[PDB]
RNA sequence: CGCGGGGUGGAGCAGCCUGGUAGCUCGUCGGGCUCAUAACCCGAAGGUCGUCGGUUCAAAUCCGGCCCCCGCAACCA
RNA sequence: AAAAUGUAAA
RNA sequence: UGGUCAGCAUGGCCCUUACGGCCUGGGCGACACACGUGCUACAAUGCCCACUACAAAGCGAUGCCACCCGGCAACGGGGAGCUAAUCGCAAAAAGGUGGGCCCAGUUCGGAUUGGGGUCUGCAACCCGACCCCAUGAAGCCGGAAUCGCUAGUAAUCGCGGAUCAGC
RNA sequence: ACGCGUUAAGCGCGCCGCCUGGGGAGUACGGCCGCAAGGCUGAAACUCAAAGGAAUUGACGGGGGCCCGCACAAGCGGUGGAGCAUGUGGUUUAAUUCGAAGCAACGCGAAGAACCUUACCAGGCCUUGACAUGCUAGGGAACCCGGGUGAAAGCCUGGGGUGCCCCGCGAGGGGAGCCCUAGCACAGGUGCUGCAUGGCCGUCGUCAGCUCGUGCCGUGAGGUGUUGGGUUAAGUCCCGCAACGAGCGCA
């Protein structure tokens, strides 16, 4: 079971807290920002690409 | 069809094959094999010996067994076990074969 | 691995970002998810043509999306036609304005994911897997750069055993920040696996 | 000889008598043995019921 | 059967004489060091004392029957 | 002066 | 032959009213044990109490919620100001200052527990978090062994985001 | 190859001794010698795909020299000891999901396990399915809606409709979506395999190193450069230098 899992949290089942946060590129559950809907891997790829807009390597 | 025991008594004993350390280790690891079909189920094994193992678990071991069932679900296996592991023995990382024998003991008159 | 990337290493930098908008809060999420989707197709179809770089960007609503590729040829079709059969599937699921100008790509052996996608599905059709790494950074060294560098993992030629082997040649300084660097990467399915292709031109300082 | 062969770095069982490659390892080697204890008990009706059956 | 000595934590030994008084070594389990095992370092766990009566306030200890280990005998002229 | 050992598969 | 087929991708093998798919209880939180990382203490260089001062960061129109009043309280109903160098979370705590303890398993310590409450979320038996009563446990400084750090660094203070209905 | 080199291991002639794979084994049998201890002479069965010599590059050294890092020393607080929190082993269980394994696994994947997350258990339901391509076939339209029914899933079952397409005056052509089904390949799987792989990261390690080109040296593996003296955080330069340049590195 790891499809079926994908749709589900998108369709709010029956509860304001059946709506888990989906990454949308790789799909985890874990460290999924609300601000990307993205975990922190589809975060981290798409980062150093180029594709994510203004960001970039963070140094101080 | 005939016979008394199709669904008997039994002890076990396991002894030390090749692979050496990996032979008392291997020997250990069916060991719990079997001791978890005791109390996770219902019966009763003392150990009868057993002689230890240098890196762990035993080379010789016997096991006197309690409740019916040892000779409807552990009398086909009197015999060898070869195992192919990669042993937490090794000087690097390679693969490597171990083996072991059983033996199941039934109930002379007694 | 623990390497770094290249590209990264250089956004604000000496290389500027693929896609560029700013974007309010709950906004930017489906924004960005719009970017990816809209090279969806953009990955899928335009490889074709040797799929060079996306470069989308986002005004008030209206998105244009600048497009580089070897020969475009391909990307106009008869006339005004795929060209345009892209701005209709394009707008059809994006529903903001579609004013692609698309780009082109003058030296394709300066390009590296245009070196990338090339050697990769010359092993994807199966050939000479070494040569094929050496004549790349060949032609593509003397073919307009001043150093080059080209890797391929997994697999060669189907052993169990996966090697890795490379090409390069001339200063290739990842560590120095000042160097133009094209990162060309390429997966490329076959057979007996999934072989990957990084790709390394060097096109000078800045 | 060899009455079943295992393997960890590979996780299979193979029962040297049956046929028996079908394998588990993992929660079998934890003791759950009643997925290879039964099949060779049930390899007992072309063996001895067999025997008493025509010949 | 006759005398002599013996039987105590798993192994081997003290403890009995002079009662209340359980120690030494190993090992064993817990922990340390070590890549790991031994070594070694830190802790703990473990005997109603053969067996039975019985003396005393009370028995490893005193006493007696029986079981057992061991030692000399049972001279057959 | 300190201080043992490492079975058997590229 | 370090890690990962369980993020994803992926060659091969296997399942095909079932190894695939849905719900609901339950589970990853079980307890003779053992270990690692940490928290808070054992106090008098202190703990308690009101006045009281002084940072940066960082977040908030799915919300951040002043202020009124209800309330021991958590919070509650009311309601203002912000697209935020506007206003909001916001009293920064160690500190300064007054007081109070008085060498005791204590005013140190806050474990554990009985009943009584607020908040989320359908939902609080497993199972949360805060609140009030009360309970007031080991611990008087740590065996063998063992860790970080050479300067605004160790040590010691509060605040903050991300995960997130809540935690 | 090492090294030999008028003191030959060079160039020659003469004469003797000796070798013919390793073990077995300088053993056994015989023979001769010895007071003995033993010596001399000295095989084989069997057995292995090697035994070996010199040299190279590394790694290692309870070898040497020179360096360095909170490595110790010098100092400051700390777990190990207590109670509680968290992670594992283990055990237990109906299941107690999986992976992570000294340094580099153990407040790790987990930046949020009440169901959800959820991959496990347990019992009620899905069969081209929660899921995207597409094929015929019966064909309803959208469906707000509703009960039945149940823990919910679900499976029953109504009350329903005046779409778009056709212009057919046409009470009925199909087309259209979708609803629907049974029903054509399909799906889907967190099922196994990091010892079939990509990618990504940990790690020796910010360690100061590692290599290529041409030349010369060696029959060769290889050497040199890159060694040395000095300096540096450093293969950082400096002087030298059979080497001269160059790349990946520190910069
Ligand atoms: C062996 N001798 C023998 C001694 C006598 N003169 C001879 C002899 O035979 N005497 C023996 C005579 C019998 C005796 N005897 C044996 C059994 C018995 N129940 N009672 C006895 O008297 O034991 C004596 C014994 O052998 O010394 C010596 N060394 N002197
Ligand atoms: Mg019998
Ligand atoms: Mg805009
Ligand atoms: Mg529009
Ligand atoms: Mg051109
Ligand atoms: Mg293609
Ligand atoms: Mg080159
Ligand atoms: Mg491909
Ligand atoms: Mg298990
Ligand atoms: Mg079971
Ligand atoms: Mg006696
Ligand atoms: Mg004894
Ligand atoms: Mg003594
Ligand atoms: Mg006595
Ligand atoms: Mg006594
Ligand atoms: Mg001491
Ligand atoms: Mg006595
Ligand atoms: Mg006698
Ligand atoms: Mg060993
Ligand atoms: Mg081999
Ligand atoms: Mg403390
Ligand atoms: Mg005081
Ligand atoms: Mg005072
Ligand atoms: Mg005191
Ligand atoms: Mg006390
Ligand atoms: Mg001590
Ligand atoms: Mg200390
Ligand atoms: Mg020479
Ligand atoms: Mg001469
Ligand atoms: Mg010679
Ligand atoms: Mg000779
Ligand atoms: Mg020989
Ligand atoms: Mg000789
Ligand atoms: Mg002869
Ligand atoms: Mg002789
Ligand atoms: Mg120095
Ligand atoms: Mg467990
Ligand atoms: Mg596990
Ligand atoms: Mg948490
Ligand atoms: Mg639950
Ligand atoms: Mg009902
Ligand atoms: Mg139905
Ligand atoms: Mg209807
Ligand atoms: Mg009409
Ligand atoms: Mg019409
Ligand atoms: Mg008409
Ligand atoms: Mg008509
Ligand atoms: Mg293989
Ligand atoms: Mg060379
Ligand atoms: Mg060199
Ligand atoms: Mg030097
Ligand atoms: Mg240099």
């Amino acid at each position: 079971a790891r499809k079926a899992l994908i749709e589900k949290a998108k369709r709010t089942p029956k509860f304001k807290v059946r709506a888990y946060t989906r990454c949308v590129r790789c799909g985890r559950a874990r460290s999924v920002y609300r601000f990307f809907g993205l975990c922190r891997i589809c975060l981290r790829e798409l980062a150093h690409k180029g594709q994510l807009p203004g960001v970039r390597k963070a140094s101080w | 069809p005939k016979d008394p025991d199709d669904e008997r008594n039994a002890f076990l004993e396991v002894r030390a094959g090749t692979g050496g350390d990996e032979a008392a280790l291997f020997a250990g690891d069916l060991f719990r094999m079997y001791s978890r079909y005791a109390e996770a189920r219902r019966w009763r094994v003392e150990i009868m010996s057993a002689s230890e193992g240098e890196h762990g678990g035993y080379k010789e071991i016997i096991a006197k067994i309690s409740g019916d069932g040892v000779y409807g679900r552990l009398k086909f296996e009197s015999g060898g076990h070869r195992v192919q592991r990669v042993p937490a023995t090794e000087s690097q990382g390679r693969i490597h074969t171990s083996a072991c024998t059983v033996a199941v003991m039934p109930e002379l008159p007694d | 691995g623990n390497k770094i990337h290249p590209i990264g290493f250089r956004l604000g930098i000496t290389r500027d970002w693929e896609s560029r908008w700013y974007a309010g809060k709950k906004q930017y999420r489906h924004l960005l998810l719009e970017d990816q989707r809209i090279r969806g197709l953009l990955e899928k179809e335009l490889y074709s043509a040797g799929l060079a770089r996306v470069d989308i960007e986002r005004a008030a609503d209206n998105v244009a999306v600048t497009v580089h590729v070897a020969k475009p040829g391909v990307v106009i079709g008869r006339g005004g036609e795929r060209i345009r059969v892209l701005r209709e599937e394009l707008a059809k699921l994006t529903g903001k304005n579609v004013a692609l100008n698309v780009q082109e790509v003058q030296n394709p052996n300066l390009s590296a994911p245009l070196v990338a996608q090339r050697v990769a599905e010359q092993i994807e059709r199966r050939f000479a897997v070494r040569r094929a790494i050496k004549q790349a950074v060949q032609r593509v060294m003397e073919s307009g750069a001043k150093g080059a560098k080209v890797i391929v993992s997994g697999r060669i030629g189907g052993a169990e055993q996966a090697r890795t082997e490379w090409a390069a040649q001339g200063r290739v300084p990842l560590h120095t920040l000042r160097a133009n660097i094209d990162y060309g990467f390429a997966l490329a399915r076959t057979t007996y696996g999934v072989l990957g292709v990084k790709a390394y031109i060097f096109l000078g300082e800045v | 000889d060899r009455n079943r062969t295992y393997n960890f770095p590979q996780g299979r069982v193979t029962d040297h008598r049956i046929n028996l490659t079908l394998y588990r390892l993992d929660e079998v080697m934890e003791g759950k043995l009643d997925m290879l204890i039964e099949p060779i008990i049930q390899e007992h009706q072309a063996d001895q019921l067999a025997a008493l059956s025509e010949q």
